[PDB]
């Protein structure tokens, strides 16, 4: 089988730049490699097909060039929707192949999380559990720390993150930094706090609550 | 329109079988080859195999023993069937139709059946609201909490609602249940007059659940 | 760098 090696592995470009993605085949394929654009939860999407090739409702930004074993799929001059995954696929040879893939990603300037905190429902209380929320939200850069704080208690070891793909329109991300405690450790505790530190915030910034 | 409709997503056994479903529509099957394509996190896009238009078929040399691909041209249906699954078949499978009828270029793909292949059995979530409590605006959200196996799909206000809404990636509790918050920022003053719910659907366990997420 | 079930999108 045709080996596709993508490089690199993740491109990370500002809006109106250009932009290259290559893949490179084990052996020579001629211009049999078509392009793909794999945005967030979606399906593969048709890009370039052998090599150079445009296809209808593609804007005119992407184009392929390259023959025998050296590929390259362009965008001109990069719009923030175009966060994605792309991938090659090869059909000189059977069968079919596709690349690993490189990521896409959108620089942007710095923004601040905005923060809010939420205390269990009382539903989820009956079912002695608590879950905390707190939600950092619309902020770039990446990298952002929460700190969860019970009457002063540093948590550590009983909280997940989830952290979202990069918005197609801002170039921004959000995170939940879920805390989870059995109902009774919930009820002997008054002061929740989710503390948020962020490179586009001069100083932490705090949500909390107190239990009733 | 030419599109790919396929089966909804399932839990699979280990050792146990897999069959999915392709309906297509827009054109005819008689004229088109339909190929079958999944996206692991190990193998990431692998092809598998195609029917063609006369009802031949390839089948990529990994799974030639365990594959199988039949189709009803009258019912516009394709069937995959794969065998002997093992964990690292959990994988999003795809149908997909190229431009023409010999070729492997794919113009159009079905959304995709998510397949996770674990012994556990499926477990339909809870869904708890997160409660609206700055300059004007609110968050607030559903927590969908407990299942198994992904995914659950979330929307807002029937599909009305899609400013704003993030829908953050479940992750896998020491449980072995899957937990996600989604959450959207709106006006503080529309939370007098406009109602808020999380549409939650989790096929694998057919729950369904509308939740209403108002001020406490 | 691969491809992740959860978020649907590429996880280096």
């Amino acid at each position: 089988d045709i080996l596709l090696t993508q490089s690199p592995v993740i491109l990370s470009v500002s809006p109106g730049e250009r932009v290259s993605f290559s893949c490179r085949a084990s052996q020579s394929i001629g211009t049999n490699i078509h392009w793909y654009q794999q945005r967030t939860n979606g399906s593969p999407r048709l890009l370039i097909k052998y090599a150079s090739e445009s296809i209808s409702g593609i804007p005119s930004r992407f184009s392929g060039s390259g023959s025998g074993t050296d590929f390259t799929l362009s965008i001109n001059s990069v719009e923030s929707e175009d966060i994605a995954d792309y991938y090659c696929q090869q059909n000189n040879n059977w069968p079919t192949t596709f690349g690993a893939g490189t990521k896409l990603e959108l620089k942007r300037t710095v923004a601040a999380p905005s923060v809010f905190i939420f205390p269990p429902s009382d539903e989820q209380l009956k079912s002695g559990t608590a879950s905390v929320v707190c939600l950092l939200n619309n902020f770039y850069p990446r990298e952002a720390k929460v700190q969860w704080k019970v009457d002063n208690a540093l948590q550590s070891g009983n909280s997940q993150e989830s952290v979202t793909e990069q918005d197609s329109k801002d170039s921004t991300y959000s995170l939940s930094s879920t805390l989870t405690l059995s109902k009774a450790d919930y009820e002997k505790h008054k002061v929740y706090a989710c503390e948020v530190t962020h490179q586009g915030l001069s100083s932490p910034v705090t949500k909390s609550f107190n239990r009733g | 329109q030419v599109q790919l409709k396929q089966s909804g997503p399932g839990l699979v056994q280990p050792s146990q079988s897999l069959s999915i479903t392709c309906t297509v529509s827009g054109f005819s099957l008689t004229n088109y080859g339909v190929h079958w394509v999944r996206q692991s996190p190990g193998k990431g896009l692998e092809w598998l195999g195609v029917i063609w238009s006369g009802g031949n078929t390839d089948y990529n040399t990994p799974f030639t023993s365990r594959l199988s691909i039949n189709k009803d041209n009258s019912k516009s249906q394709v069937f995959f069937k794969m065998n002997s699954l093992q964990s690292n078949d959990t994988a999003i499978y795809y149908c997909a139709r190229a431009l023409t009828y010999y070729d492997y270029e794919f113009a159009y793909w079905g959304q995709g059946t998510l397949v996770t292949v674990s012994a556990a059995s499926t477990k339909g979530p809870s869904v708890f609201p997160l409660a609206p409590s700055s300059g004007g605006t609110a968050a607030l959200g559903c927590l969908v909490k407990d299942y198994f196996p992904e995914p659950v799909t979330v929307s807002w206000n029937s599909g009305a609602l899609t400013s704003g809404v993030h829908t953050f990636p479940a992750v896998l509790q020491s449980s072995g249940l899957y937990s996600l918050s989604s959450v959207v920022t709106v006006p503080s003053s529309s939370l007098g007059t406009q109602t808020y719910i999380c549409n939650v659907n989790h096929k694998p366990s057919n729950t369904k659940v509308d939740k209403r997420v108002e001020p406490k | 760098c691969q491809y992740n079930l959860s978020s649907r999108a590429l996880k280096c």
